[PDB]
């Protein structure tokens, strides 16, 4: 009993230090896709002034 | 879940888990404003911590025992932690052993083959004693079948012994909490 | 059943994907490498070419 | 073909003379007391931990 | 046979500790939510104004 | 979308190099600028020292060798595939260097396995942060003469194995009876009959 | 020597292929400029040869 | 000589396999494993009975955490994906291509040598003598086969060489009469010769590879002597046997129950190496008994049979596989050398020359 | 069942209830008179003590020993019950490890496919060994293939599995109340 708790507080100390990483990535993307986005929009921008 | 055969710290730390786990429930099955249920689920409450009441005895001896003088139409926590509390104190409502349950799907199979026919089950649940609704009956023909669609009889034993272990789990789920709650300083 | 209610929301049980199925992620992850790997061959080969 | 286990003299095992035999009836029911529920807090930490 | 003073009935403190940290983040996951609507609140009227 | 996520990923590697590079050479000028007096640091923080860069190397062999198996600029592969080989072998000099300064509780252990884990929980990551699988483009690169030996291979077994499926280490299990055909009947049968008796005093 | 290899490496790439433009070339493809100037050694030989 | 090595069945085909294939776990506990093996050596220094001090230095110290698996598989690689499968690596890194390997039956020294042939594309040739037996019966035969090994890996870049059961090679001539053929003995003079002098070039990315399952047969200082370095596979621990055991379920596709106590099984298997593990699992799962698995969920028992049925290792090989170890890479070397005082000195010695 | 190397104490207690066990299996194969039971029933009895002898080993030695100065057709339970304590206490008869029936049915499949044909074993129960009754085949089909009527092949490794556990649990049941059992003086 005392070694099972033992790893399981280990094992889940690890996967809190994954998840800190998987939201700091996370993060990172959708910060990475608002600015993809605003690419986007300004190549329309630019698209529609050169038409003109 | 309740021992009357502990030392009195021993049933006080019992007393006071029935509480937290009365209050456990309510808050989990409160809809809207915290502190209040639905008398609907009270029998559902129970039945969640183990409690096995007939629809008559849980109107006639628990509703009153715990409804306001004023009728309230909805229930607090209030009236619910000491009720519960002092049944599983008593084992007021609970069920029979599995050989009950044995001796009644027998009883209902009075010829012994070993299964019960869809169409007798079902004349028994929704004529004799606490009748169940159409959908309930579905769902205990659906279950008691394993969810069999052309099924037309019923192996009681099976059912009995599927119906026991899943009472079992959910009995360890329930106690799982029974135990520690101490007198805070 | 709400406690595996609780389980897959609040998170208690993974939800494992399955390779078999069309859709998995691990599938278009691989399609993607195997698609860019072909790349960096098409681009070793035309770039041979053109020196 | 089968090497038939030995037919070993079982173990008849020699109590050990730890700190188990020290003192009699009354202090073993307050022992019991002093080790009945917590062993459980341990193994309670230990489901904590899994469902964390 | 020794079950309940310290060593085999401290499961109440378990689920109990349990449901204090599921309270505990249910009122930080609330707080986190009212974030969030808050955040799509923002997003909603720049990409509306936008349009 | 894999083109621009490798182009920061190697950006990243490359800020890790840097990183690296600018840490060691701190040591030099500190002792270009301090060469008087000999230097009392202890195995504890040449360790420490050590394996921080053996790590970060670490880091920045995975992320170039994840570049290189999906860059596709052909002249960017040639030099992350020459930048890899070379951080690949500072990274087993590194691993080296820690091997010989093992020489924690006043010893002198050239263990070739150096503990990490310190380290590694202080800076604040897992212990599969230190993983480094083999790279996978040891087969493509020069892939012809190797693809040819194996068809040489795979001919010959032909020739003579008539078998191609990758042999699997088989195993004998000492299970085995010695028994003719009328042992295991006898045996069946007595299992048999010893059941059907049970069954019909049971009844 | 590795490490110097490996640094100067580092800033040969900066200056080269960091301040490359990919904008015009979105495929990341070979680069023209880098094909002459890597290229210009193998003629260069040849003729030496020759001559 | 292709053609003959693959008519000789000496070459063969391995299965593929990956390095990162070695479920394995980092040292979390290394460290202080080693701190606590330090105090108790220290405090064994503080004890005076010369008997018990004796006693207890006689026996391995297993105080010393072993190599963590996690270790074992960046040594592996990195002395010889980078050598064998890099060029310019082999080039500026230490020129050594010989590797010895102690363990127990099937664990994981067959999973190393697949994930390596692999993912490097290397010809694998075992000369064990199991993998010959049977089909040389004189030194000649032996003498061309190592002739023509060496110059395929050689010519035949990559190559590596795989060898097992090395003890009956280079074993302790004076233990008893083994039922091992005497032949295989006679390996040592031409390896030796050929170790003597640097056959393959140090850049030439050809390493041979020595694994065998009982170091205790080997001469250790030839063992020392004769291989640029050794290995050694550690027993499972809890951590990365309960992780192994994880790993097979899964693989077994085999329901995952979330009651189950990992860690009491992990307790129940010490002492078993991987690949009884394997063993024990593939055993106990069947046709039928996974196609049953969804009626009856796994049962601690289903494992109490099959665990004493697959080989086990006693306490004592672990011991002596600890003090293999420790002999043989020279750490008892390192031992012997921070104890001995600089006091002695180097007086007379002349007077004693009748 | 019976354990050869306990406690003088537990010698006698285990000898107590395998000689009670031994007297009610003797009652249960009673039918006219206490203390005599059929001849044919004698392997019987034993396969609830925990022994699985042969129908030659009886033949040839249980039943003349079993058998007092005369031949008799009825066994008295003077001569049953020590007989059945000293054999008991040896193990002389009792079932082979399942290992070695796994073994067996192995040897039986020489293609090593995991299922052998109901022909092929019936021809080999009818023809090879002491050849078995119909009724006895017959049951050994049925059983040995889950009382599915429609089976083709059995496996050899799961109704091995079931078999043992039904015997485990039969041993189980015929021991219960060895715990309570006490040593009469």
């Amino acid at each position: 009993e005392k070694k099972l708790l033992a790893f399981y507080q280990q094992e889940r100390q690890k996967i809190n230090y994954n998840w800190i990483i998987a939201k700091k990535e996370l993060e990172d993307k959708k910060s990475e896709l608002i600015n993809k986005e605003r690419e986007i929009q300004d190549l329309q921008e630019n698209h529609f002034m050169t038409l003109n | 879940m309740y021992d009357p055969n502990t030392s009195q710290t021993e049933k006080q730390k019992q007393e006071e888990f029935l509480k937290l786990k009365i209050q456990e429930a309510f808050n989990l099955f409160v809809k809207d404003k915290k502190g209040i249920v639905d008398k609907r689920e009270i029998p559902y409450i129970m039945r969640y911590l183990g409690q096995f009441p007939s629809e008559a005895q849980v109107r006639d001896a628990i509703l009153p025992e715990i409804e306001e003088d004023e009728p309230s139409e909805f229930i607090k926590y209030s009236k619910f932690e000491p009720y519960m509390l002092k049944v599983l104190k008593e084992r007021e409502y609970e069920p029979d052993d599995p050989e009950a349950l044995l001796a009644a799907f027998k009883l209902l199979d009075q010829e012994g083959k070993g299964y019960i026919e869809i169409d007798m089950m079902k004349t028994f649940l929704e004529k004799q004693g606490i009748e169940f609704r159409e959908q309930e009956t579905k769902s205990f023909i659906e279950f008691a079948t394993n969810k069999d669609p052309n099924a037309t009889v019923i192996y009681y034993e099976d059912y009995i012994s599927r119906l026991q272990a899943f009472t079992d789990k959910h009995i360890e789920s329930v106690m799982k909490g029974y135990n520690n709650f101490q007198v805070k300083k | 059943d709400i406690r595996e209610e609780e389980l897959l929301f609040l998170g208690m049980k993974k939800v494992v994907e399955d390779p078999t199925l069309p859709e998995s992620q691990y599938k278009q992850a691989q399609n993607k490498r195997q698609k860019m790997k072909y790349i960096q061959e098409e681009h070793e080969q035309e770039f041979n070419d053109e020196i | 073909m089968p090497p038939k286990k030995a037919k070993g003299k079982k173990k008849k095992e020699e109590e050990p003379d730890d700190e188990y035999k020290s003192m009699t009836g009354a202090d073993l029911t307050q022992t019991l007391e002093k080790l009945k529920e917590r062993v459980n807090e341990m193994r309670t930490n230990r489901n904590y931990i899994q469902m964390d | 046979a020794r079950i309940k003073d310290e060593q085999k009935v401290v499961t109440f403190n378990k689920k109990k500790l349990i449901t204090y940290w599921r309270k505990i983040m249910r009122i930080a996951k609330t707080e986190q939510l009212k974030n969030e609507i808050d955040i799509y609140s923002q997003n909603n009227q720049r990409e509306l104004d936008s349009k | 979308m894999s083109n621009m996520m490798y182009n920061m990923k190697w950006q990243e590697a490359i800020n890790d190099l840097m990183e690296q590079v600018t840490l060691e050479y701190l040591p030099l000028e500190q002792n270009e600028q301090q060469l008087g007096m000999k230097y009392k640091r202890d195995s504890s923080e040449w360790f420490h020292f050590w394996a921080t860069l053996y790590i970060k190397y670490i880091d920045i062999y995975k992320k170039l060798e994840d570049c290189y198996d999906q860059l596709v600029h052909p002249q960017k592969r040639v030099l992350l595939k020459e930048m890899l080989e070379n951080v690949i072998v500072r990274l087993c000099e590194t691993k080296s260097q820690v091997v010989k300064y093992n020489t924690q509780y006043d010893a002198t252990y050239k263990s070739d396995y150096p503990n990490l884990d310190e380290l590694v929980m202080d800076l604040k990551l897992t212990p599969d942060c230190l993983d480094i699988p083999i790279p996978r483009y040891f087969r493509e690169e020069d892939k012809k003469r190797l693809d040819e030996r194996n068809q040489i291979l795979d001919a010959l077994l032909l020739e003579y194995t008539d078998t191609k499926e990758p042999q699997e280490e088989q195993y004998e299990d000492q299970n085995t009876l010695q028994a003719d055909m009328d042992t295991a009947i006898r045996i069946i049968q007595r299992y048999e009959r010893g059941r059907q008796g049970i069954e019909r005093a049971n009844l | 020597p590795i490490v110097l290899k490996l640094q100067e490496q580092i800033e040969k790439h900066s200056g080269e292929w960091s301040k490359r433009d990919e904008t015009n070339n979105f495929e990341q493809k070979h680069e023209t400029e880098l094909a002459k100037m890597l290229i210009k050694p193998v003629v260069e030989e040849q003729i030496k040869q020759q001559v | 000589i292709l053609a003959g090595l693959v008519e000789k069945r000496v070459a063969k085909k391995l299965i593929p396999a990956s390095l990162m294939d070695l479920k394995g776990e980092q040292n979390v506990l290394g460290k202080i494993q080693e701190i606590q093996a330090d105090e108790n050596l220290k405090k064994t220094e503080a004890l005076t009975d010369a008997k018990l001090k004796k006693a207890q230095l006689e026996e391995p110290s297993t105080k010393m955490p072993d190599p963590s698996i996690a270790q074992i598989r960046q040594i592996i690689a990195e002395y010889i994906a980078f050598p064998l499968g890099s060029k310019y690596a082999k080039e500026k890194l230490d020129k050594m291509n010989y590797f010895f390997f102690m363990g127990p039956r099937g664990s994981g020294k067959t999973l190393a040598v697949r994930a390596l042939a692999h993912e490097c594309n290397a010809i694998v040739l075992d000369i064990s003598p199991s993998n010959i037996d049977g089909q040389y019966t004189d030194k000649k035969q032996i003498d061309g086969m190592i002739n023509s090994a060496f110059k395929v890996a050689k010519e035949f870049q990559p190559a590596i060489i795989y060898c097992e059961d090395f003890e009956y090679i280079f074993g302790q001539a004076k233990k008893k009469k083994s039922q091992v053929n005497p032949l295989f003995a006679k390996m040592k003079k031409p390896l030796m010769d050929f170790k003597k002098g640097k056959f393959f070039e140090p850049e030439d990315r050809v390493v041979f590879i020595g694994s065998t399952n009982r170091p205790w047969d080997c001469s250790q200082k030839e063992i020392k002597s004769f291989f640029d370095k050794k290995i050694y596979f550690p027993f499972p621990n809890y951590g990365t046997r309960m992780l192994l055991f994880k790993t097979f379920l899964e693989q077994k596709k085999v329901p995952l129950p979330d009651n189950f106590p990992i860690n009491t099984i992990a307790h129940i298997t010490e002492g078993w190496s991987a690949g009884s593990f394997k063993m024990a699992i593939d055993r106990v799962f069947t046709e039928r008994r996974l196609q049953k698995i969804n009626e009856e969920q796994i049962k601690l028992s289903e494992f109490i049979g099959p665990l004493s049925n697959v080989p086990f290792t006693s306490k004592e090989e672990f011991k002596e596989f600890k003090k293999f170890n420790q002999v043989v890479t020279g750490l008892q070397a390192n031992y012997e050398a921070k104890k001995a005082p600089a006091d002695d000195q180097k007086g007379d010695k002349n007077k004693k020359k009748k």
